[PDB]
């Protein structure tokens, strides 16, 4: 028996996806929450500050009176369907693509928005979505691997950003996390949604 | 600042960031603030009760605003009982 | 009439927010001059302070534009600039004076010595730079009056300062950069840390927070 | 070459803090240097500072509050009679109603206030605020 | 050269978009249809217009169009994307980690997780 806890149940799914495999290059800011490089060079991931991180994420996300104010988005392909599903089931808004300049300071623009919290795959390919996001007083939530830039990063998600495993495994989880601390489901690692929902397909 | 009265005389208070301590702006538009929500036993959200912070532009340009933000959580979290 | 596009707007339409002081607490962009003009419109007063013309040279002649600059101000500690080139003059004043409602600044206002009455001088010193001028304010006693150029005693009226000295260093004559550095130190106000701001920030809800609800439709 | 440790404590800290760190180390330490910092720590523009052993000049870690704009050293010190206090408080401190300059008199290490109620004259040390 | 202009593009990809149940592959029946449902002032615009759609049409029989969103298309690409395997492509049974995650999880106090094996 010994039933295991939900950050143990959880903490061994992010191993199964391989959420703590980082780059061969570490950034300065995001050193603390790397453990250590091994021989190859690639930089592992702390999964336990990783999942804090989540929990800060999800504790923040659930403050929201409206979910429509959450903006998510994913510029590459693999996390596009992650961050629907995400915004599918916690009650956001999904932007899926190509990010169009101005969206958050044009306010004569078709598609302006004025969201309260700013949810982001990976810095480096959301770049833009950031730094127009730092001209509006738009808090900042980030999936940051180890070589991710931490510039207007409010709460990164220590991660791998680039694997459709991880990636849809870290979107499944902030959304078990927010449902859960909204009370709409049961507790613990289980959840009635299948995670492979979250994951590219071809 | 007050007269020799003790009349409140300025327009308003600023905010000052939770981590550099620096007054924020009017203009300051990368400014951030963000509710941290508290949890009950259950692990369930309790509406109207959070933990406050707010970072400046410059600490949010400088980068640093992630490990501040995390040091000023986990501190007020210790201290409000939060695990 | 009016149709406001922000949530800002949305919140001043419908009398939620009723001094600008709510917004420059949280520091939320005003992008439009409707809101200023409910809020603090009946005491603004507006001025142009030049009309310059710019030229680009073009295969068959110079295109001549003209800058408009306008200050405008409630004399009690707010301010703003704004700066608009365009084919018509009347245009570039126009626009102008909606950049400088939108770009209206509080400014703060402290004592030289005893503090008896309201603010008369700048709280402490400052400077401000834009180009190569250069403007340095610096507090003076009551009764000392405003000892500067006309154009930065012009914004200093405007902006509702009683006496205050001022320094000045680069090419003034540029009149756009002797105005803008001028606005500069004037925004510097708020920014310095004084003792009397030493006490722990009590933080409030943000209007988008506060009046969720009523921006959900 | 070393020519004044107090300017070169006063510039670390002032950079310091700039930057927004919460500590900084001052090397080498003087009794100058600690007095200075006890007339800061007075009027609470730092925190704490331990000094740290060497068997030689010393080291000294400060904690920084956050509220100080800007400490500097005046250099060479100019001799500063009771009389041109307010003077040398115009020329330096930003304001009247705060801001500190240090003086060193024949009655110890200390600010401008305080020199002006002992009627106490000296040489200028530094300033900050 | 015969290069469509954005007249006759938004023209034919509005029209597509709108009544894509009658669109026919054929250009006499899709330029009657033209005529039916739109007013175009020019019957050289109208052939152009009818001819580009044609085109549009072979396309989107082939797959998805860019700038073209059809209701059908958009529903059967959800419900077929929808579906789920009956096993879960995460398998925790079995979890070959490096050494390294293994020290991390002695760090963490996690060295007793089921299905973690080093290489
Ligand atoms: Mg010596």
């Amino acid at each position: 028996g010994r039933t295991l806890s939900t950050k143990e149940a959880d903490i061994q799914m992010m191993l199964a996806a391989e959420v703590h495999l980082g780059t061969k290059n570490c950034d300065f800011q995001m050193e603390r929450y790397v453990f250590k490089r091994r021989n190859d060079g690639i930089y592992i991931i702390n999964l336990g500050k990783t999942w804090e991180k989540l929990q800060m994420a999800a504790r923040v996300i659930v403050a929201i009176e409206n979910p429509k104010d959450i903006i998510v988005q994913s510029a590459r392909p693999y996390g596009q369907r992650a961050v629907l599903k995400f915004a599918q089931y916690t009650g956001a808004n999904a932007i899926a693509g190509r990010h169009t300049p101005g969206t958050f300071t044009n306010q004569l623009q078709t598609s302006y928005s004025e969201p309260r919290l700013l949810i982001l795959t990976d810095p480096r390919t959301d770049h833009q979505p950031i730094k127009e996001a730092a001209l509006g007083n738009i808090p900042t939530i980030a999936f940051c691997d180890t070589d991710s830039p931490m510039r207007y990063v409010d709460i990164g998600i220590p991660a791998n950003n680039k694997g459709k495993h991880s990636i849809g495994v870290l979107f499944w989880l902030l959304a078990r996390m927010v449902l859960q601390m909204r009370g709409s489901i049961n507790q613990g690692h289980k959840w009635d949604v299948m995670v492979d929902l979250f994951f590219y397909r071809e | 600042m007050q007269n020799e009265e003790g009349q409140n005389v300025d327009l308003y208070i600023p905010r000052k960031c939770s981590a550099t301590n620096r007054v924020i702006t009017s203009k300051d538009h990368a400014s951030v603030q963000l509710n941290v929500g508290h949890l009950d036993d259950k692990g369930l959200y309790i509406p109207g009760s959070f933990t406050t912070f707010a970072l400046c532009g410059f600490i949010r340009a400088q980068g640093d605003a992630d490990s501040a933000l995390d040091r000023l959580w986990q501190k007020k979290k210790v201290e409000a009982r939060q695990q | 009439k009016w149709v406001p596009v922000t949530k800002l707007g949305r919140l001043v339409k419908d009398n939620k927010i009723r001094s600008l002081e709510q917004i420059y607490l949280h520091s939320l962009p005003i992008k439009e001059f409707q809101i200023i003009d409910t809020l603090i419109g009946p005491s603004l007063k507006d001025e142009v302070m030049k009309i310059m013309p710019v030229q680009k040279q073009t295969r068959a002649g110079q295109r001549t534009r003209f800058k408009a600059f306008v200050v405008v101000g409630d004399g009690n500690g707010h301010v703003g600039l704004g700066v608009k080139c365009s084919k018509e003059v009347a245009t570039a004043i126009r626009g102008a004076i909606i950049l400088a409602k939108l770009s209206v600044i509080p400014v703060r206002r402290g004592y030289w010595g005893n503090k008896i009455g309201k603010p008369h001088t700048v709280p402490c010193k400052v400077t401000g730079k834009c180009g190569s001028v250069t403007v340095r304010m610096v507090p003076a006693p009551r009764g000392a009056g405003i000892v500067a150029a006309r154009v930065p005693k012009k914004v200093l009226q405007f902006a509702g300062i009683e006496d205050v000295f001022t320094s000045s260093r680069g090419s003034t004559k540029t009149l756009g950069n002797f105005v803008k550095a001028t606005f500069d130190c004037l925004m510097k106000t708020y920014g310095f840390l004084t003792p009397d701001f030493w006490k722990e920030t009590r933080f409030t809800k943000s209007p988008f927070q506060e009046y969720a609800d009523i921006l959900s439709k | 070459v070393r020519v004044s440790v107090l300017n070169d404590a006063l510039k670390s800290m002032y950079n310091a803090e700039k930057r927004g760190k919460r500590q900084v180390m001052i090397r080498p330490s003087s009794k100058v240097i600690i007095k200075f910092l006890i007339v800061m720590q007075k009027h609470g523009y730092i925190g704490e500072f331990e000094y740290v052993d060497d068997h030689r000049s010393g080291k000294i870690v400060v904690e920084l509050n956050g509220r100080l704009n800007k400490c500097g050293v005046i250099s060479p010190r100019f001799d500063v009679g009771v009389k041109e206090i307010e003077g040398w408080t115009a020329r330096l401190l930003p304001s009247r109603q705060f801001g500190y300059i240090v003086l060193t008199t024949s009655a110890g290490i200390m600010d401008h206030e305080e020199a002006r109620r002992k009627n106490v004259g000296g040489k200028v040390l530094g300033f900050f605020y | 050269g015969r290069v469509r202009t954005k007249t006759v593009k938004k023209s034919s990809r509005q029209v597509i978009e709108r009544y894509y149940s009658k669109m026919t592959l054929d250009f006499h029946t899709n330029k009657k249809i033209l005529e039916e449902v739109a007013i175009i002032p020019s019957k050289r615009l109208r052939n152009k217009i009818a001819g580009f759609s044609t085109h549009l049409m072979k396309r989107i029989q082939k797959g998805p169009v860019r700038g073209i969103s059809l209701k059908l298309q958009e529903e059967e690409r959800e419900r077929r994307m929808d579906f789920v395997p009956d096993e879960s492509a995460i398998q925790t049974d079995r979890i070959e980690v490096d050494k390294e995650t293994i020290d991390l999880l002695a760090s963490l106090g996690m060295s007793e997780l089921p299905g973690v094996v080093l290489k």
